């Protein structure tokens, strides 16, 4: 999911 | 995509009142709307998160909302340093923006401070000849400047640009630049700039004489 | 504190390649996501790609699909943004930024959606088959012509530069108040002009020192101006 935790 | 729909585009107020912004959704963000604020010269600035939660440091004269598809940036008092341009973005489905609310401020109005620049001697020798006025500190923007060498009305050899809104005395400044060969700059004597605005009582000229 | 710095921009032919490299300093730049986004003068920002913190995965936006590459060495603290097949709509200021929780840090629930802050200035990379000039500064000497009231002016002409931008510091920062860069003009040559004043006290102008300091980083110029009353 692109707008979930990146980090 | 989502597309943001922001309104006003351009908007006008004094400092002290109350500025509100809205932002469109074409569906459902959930609460997932935050503003930026870009002012002149700077990167855009976290300010809102969540449509409401502003950011740490944020002073309290921000403040947001929003019902499903339409949020709100509002300002209690505006503020000089508050010119700038305020996006609202959503980040449920990617990121995407708003077109931006620039946030004009009116003030009293200001008379320029007019100076002139001869042409420097290093510019000379490379044969070109750059006469620089320059009108400081005005409001409103609008401004006249005339350019006159030996009293004769220059016309095709002048550029001018203007400088955003200040985020102190919220006025404007001016560069209007009259460029010359060296050759034309040593056929006359006289180089004058004419200025014409509405804080000035009668024009006022400023002038050198080549050779000074 | 947490400073992100852009660098690589300029002129590209359009149909080239062009890399660009964000410096991260003040966090563990292997614990955080990044993005890249631009500003475009007229369609105003527009998210290009974001990359995770181990680089696992990588998503754009559609228009940069098959010509840009998100990339990190997180070794090295640098983000990058490796742009092929440049376009004309690829001419914009490019910044990068650090992945943000949408929301305060100590909730927890279902879904719980990330932005980015902390931009960097940005890079501005200008797509044109036009060759990079550096610019010329010459001064803006104060004189009596320059003086009204307790206050006079003073600054220094940069012209012919080409691409965008140049930036103009005066005494290397430490001069702010009252200096005015105005925005560039495009020259009937293509070439650009601009001019940065700023007005100082008349009194002090023989015990003071003003050097206007002008970077235009697509030609790595570099110069520091002195302006002296004549």
């Amino acid at each position: 999911d692109p707008n979930a935790n990146p980090n | 995509d989502i597309q943001m729909t922001q309104s006003p585009s351009t908007l006008s107020a004094s400092v002290g009142d109350r500025v509100t912004i809205t932002c469109r959704a074409s569906q459902s963000i959930n609460g997932w709307l935050a503003w930026y604020q870009q002012k002149p010269g700077k990167a855009p600035k976290f300010l809102i998160y969540k449509a409401s939660i502003l950011e740490s440091g944020i002073p309290s004269r921000f403040s947001g909302s929003g019902s499903g598809t339409e949020f709100t940036l509002t300002i209690s008092s505006l503020q000089p340093d508050d010119f700038a341009t305020y996006y609202c973005q959503q980040y449920s489905s990617y990121w995407t923006f708003g077109q931006g609310t620039k946030v004009e401020i009116k003030r009293t109005v200001a008379a320029p401070s007019v100076f002139i620049f001869p042409p420097s001697d290093e510019q000379l020798k490379s044969g070109t000849a750059s006469v620089v006025c320059l009108l400081n500190n005005f409001y409103p923007r609008e401004a006249k400047v005339q350019w006159k060498v030996d009293n004769a009305l220059q016309s095709g050899n002048s550029q001018e640009s203007v400088t955003e809104q200040d985020s102190k005395d919220s006025t404007y400044s001016l560069s209007s630049t009259l460029t010359l060969s060296k050759a034309d700059y040593e056929k006359h004597k006289v180089y004058a700039c004419e200025v014409t605005h509405q804080g000035l009582s009668s024009p006022v000229t400023k002038s050198f004489n080549r050779g000074e | 504190q947490v400073q992100l710095v852009e660098s690589g921009g300029g002129v590209v032919q359009p149909g080239r390649s062009l890399r660009l490299s964000c410096e991260a300093s003040g966090f563990t730049f292997s614990n955080f996501g990044m993005h890249w986004v631009r500003q475009t003068p007229v369609k105003g920002l527009e998210w290009v790609a974001i990359i995770w913190f181990d680089g696992s995965y990588k998503y754009y936006t559609d228009s940069v699909k098959g010509r840009f590459t998100i990339s990190r060495d997180n070794s090295k603290n640098t983000l990058y943004l490796q742009m092929n097949s440049l376009r004309a709509e690829d001419t914009a200021v490019y910044y990068c930024a650090r992945a943000r929780k949408g929301q305060r840090s100590d909730y927890y629930g279902s879904e719980t959606k990330y932005t980015f802050d902390n931009w960097g200035q940005g890079t501005l990379v200008t797509v044109s088959s036009a060759s990079t000039k550096g610019p010329s500064v010459f001064p803006l000497a104060p004189s009596s012509k320059s003086t009204s009231g307790g206050t006079a002016a003073l600054g220094c002409l940069v012209k012919d530069y080409f691409p965008e931008p140049v930036t103009v510091s005066w005494n290397s920062g430490a001069l702010t108040s009252g200096v005015h860069t105005f925005p560039a003009v495009l020259q009937s040559s293509g070439l650009y002009s601009l001019s940065s004043v700023v007005t100082v006290p008349s009194s002090s102008l023989g015990t003071q020192t003003y050097i206007c300091n002008v970077n235009h980083k697509p030609s790595n110029t570099k110069v520091d101006k002195k302006v002296e009353p004549k």
